[PDB]
């Protein structure tokens, strides 16, 4: 619409007050969290006193791989869409590779969900709804695909946006974390744990495990128990093995309305054929009616969080 | 022997180096350069504690030209590791980041020495848990040291007193038994024969195991599941028919099948003659 241009055009007004970027023109300010691939900080950049949010990822590699994954990332600066995370600029020092992004003083829905417990499906909602185009934005305009689509990705800020991060567009980049230590948990889609990506059908899938773990408060594989559900450590192996052989999660019946059950059922279709894709999604019956509600998602995000 | 805890004010802990599975390593000072790595589990439990106390003077009493020297722990800040600093890149870092060429000769004698001392440590009875050219350094570009073994009771953090091996680490060295973590105890003298197998595949290929997989929950399902195996077909054509044969018996899937160290050490030196 106009107050999205507005903003868009306003980032870019901003990117290019950023020149070449350096270490030293870096201070730092706060943690902003980390985990299994690198670290991220809030930082000012001095020559243009904005404030960006920093991950540093330090990866053992050969330099020519290295090389390869910044060039490689230099696509993001094509990325510009509401539903995508502003894109500063990537470089390398000190042995980390350094990706600079707009900083979203919402946090990652992990982080919100953490706060919150669970997420109404009023607001679980509009989350879909942004994770939908944002999807879309990077199936069509790009033709890359997410392959990480999970909360920790999903970024918010207090002005009500939902934004995308940490997408897969640099192939080294995959191939050099594809050696690390095992997580704790997976929201890969089976064909992946058994094949490879089947276009942007395995990304909604992800998206619905996502929904289903932020609607309950609670990672979904495996399902609850029967009183651990009226109350509203699994091997990663076996959780690989339950999402390949078992029946997919659902959601309550009795807690959530039938729209919103049937779109995660929908997602959640082990075959990625009949899963649903972007095209069918945007114009189910959960996503019109939550696109027709007027929810404060700005208002309640400060609330959770605690902020005015 | 008993107390091998090491006080404060003793140690000067220096530069990050950094992070690992189970730890973050700094370089500190105590009578030399020393190698300190934080361990993950700062606030242990006394049960825990103890059984660490115990491992770490199985550890202590361990000395092989090819093994890392364990100098004991401390617990004054946090709970820490000392062991002998070391000088030079890991086998990994030659191998996969600095690219440096060996020759045959060389690689195979790096293999002979690896099978040595992981032979010892077994002779002691001791799993390594964790075997991987991350934890092998070329003392002066010559010697061979392995490092980061045993110390199960670090690794998987406990509930009171129990020690469910949380499975952690790299996977692309986790035995299938190991990937499962259904039987017991999955880490054996086996589990480590496999780990040595795909070290084997670093050296005669020059690669990491699965150059075509770039998923890594893929990877631990599929290796588990039996269905995805190091593709032999990537070993060098200098590499000798019998490595590559002991190579394969490394890492057969049924862990009852794979050879222990004393066969493996001597198919290596039997092979390192007829060169
Ligand atoms: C085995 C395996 O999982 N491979 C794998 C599989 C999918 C993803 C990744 N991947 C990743 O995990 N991260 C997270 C861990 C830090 C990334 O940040 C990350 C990343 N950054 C980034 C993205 C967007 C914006 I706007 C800013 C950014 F900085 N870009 C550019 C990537 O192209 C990839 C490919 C990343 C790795
Ligand atoms: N641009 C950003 N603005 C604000 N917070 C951010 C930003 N990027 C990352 N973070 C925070 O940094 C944390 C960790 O970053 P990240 O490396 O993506 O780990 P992760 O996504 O939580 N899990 P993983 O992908 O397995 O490493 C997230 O939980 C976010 O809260
Ligand atoms: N004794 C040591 N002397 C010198 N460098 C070391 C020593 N131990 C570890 N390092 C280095 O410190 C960094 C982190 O080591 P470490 O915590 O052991 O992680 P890792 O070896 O890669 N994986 P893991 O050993 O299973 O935890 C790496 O660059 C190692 O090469
Ligand atoms: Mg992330
Ligand atoms: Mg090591």
């Amino acid at each position: 619409d106009e107050q999205q241009r507005k903003r868009l055009e306003a980032f870019l007004t901003q990117k290019q007050k950023v020149g070449e970027l350096k270490d030293d023109d870096f201070e730092k300010i706060s943690e902003l969290g980390a985990g299994n691939g690198g670290v991220v900080f809030k930082v000012s950049h001095k020559p243009s006193g904005l404030v960006m949010a920093r991950k540093l990822i330090h990866l053992e590699i050969k330099p020519a791989i290295r090389n390869q994954i910044i060039r490689e990332l230099q696509v993001l600066h094509e990325c510009n869409s509401p539903y995508i995370v502003g894109f500063y600029g990537a470089f390398y020092s000190d042995g980390e590779i350094s990706i600079c992004m707009e900083h979203m003083d919402g946090g990652s829905l992990d982080q919100v969900l953490k706060k919150a417990g669970r997420i109404p499906e009023q607001i679980l909602g509009k989350v879909s709804i942004a994770v939908i185009k944002g999807l879309t934005y990077l199936r069509e305009k790009h033709k890359i695909m997410h392959r990480d689509v999970k909360p920790s990705n999903i970024l918010v800020n207090s002005r009500g946006e939902i934004k995308l991060c940490d997408f897969g567009v640099s192939g080294q980049l995959i191939d050099a974390m594809a050696n690390a230590f095992v997580g704790t948990r997976s929201y890969m889609s089976p064909e992946r744990l058994q094949g490879t990506h089947y276009s942007v059908q395995s990304d909604i899938w992800s998206m619905g495990l996502s929904l289903v773990e932020m609607a309950v408060g609670r990672y979904p594989i495996p399902p609850p128990d029967a009183k651990e559900l009226e109350l509203m450590p699994m091997a990663i192996f076996e959780l690989l093995d339950y999402i390949v052989n078992e029946p997919p999660p659902k959601l309550p019946s009795g807690v959530f309305s039938l729209e919103f059950q049937d779109f995660v059922n929908k997602c959640l279709i082990k075959n990625p054929a009949e899963r649903a894709d972007l095209k069918q999604l945007m114009v189910h019956a959960f996503i019109k009616r939550s696109d027709a509600e007027e929810v404060d998602f700005a208002g309640w995000l400060c609330s959770t969080i605690g902020l005015n | 022997s008993d107390d091998w805890e090491i006080p404060d004010g003793q140690i000067t802990v220096g530069q990050r180096i950094g992070s690992g599975s189970f730890g973050t390593v700094y370089k500190g000072k105590w009578h030399g350069d020393v190698a300190v790595k934080m361990l993950n589990v700062t606030a242990p439990t006394p049960q825990q504690l103890q059984a660490f106390k115990n491992e770490v003077g199985v550890l202590r009493k361990t000395r092989h030209v090819n093994i890392l020297l364990f100098m004991g722990y401390s617990t004054k800040p946090q709970l820490a590791i000392v062991t002998q600093w070391c000088e030079g890149s890991s086998l990994y870092h030659h191998l996969h980041i600095i690219e440096t060429k060996f020759e045959m000769i060389k690689l195979i004698d790096i293999a002979r020495q690896t099978a040595q001392g992981m032979d010892y440590l077994h002779a002691k009875s001791i799993i390594h848990r964790d075997l991987k050219s991350n934890n092998i350094f070329l003392h002066e570009d010559l010697t061979v040291k392995i490092g980061d073994f045993g110390l199960a009771t670090v690794k998987s953090r406990w509930s009171g007193s129990h020690q469910f091996e949380q499975l952690s680490g790299s996977i692309l060295w986790m035995a299938p038994e190991v990937i499962r973590m259904q039987d017991k105890n999955p880490y054996s003298f086996q589990s480590d024969v496999y780990a040595f197998g795909i070290v084997l595949y670093e050296l005669m290929t020059g690669q990491l195991p699965y150059s075509n997989i770039n998923n890594r929950d893929q990877i631990i399902f599929m290796v588990g599941r039996g269905y995805l195996s190091p593709d032999l077909s990537k070993v060098r054509s200098n590499c000798p028919k019998a490595m590559k044969r002991l190579m394969a018996e490394c890492l057969k899937k049924k862990r009852d099948e794979r050879p222990l160290f004393p066969q493996i050490l001597a198919s290596i030196e039997l092979l390192a003659r007829s060169l």
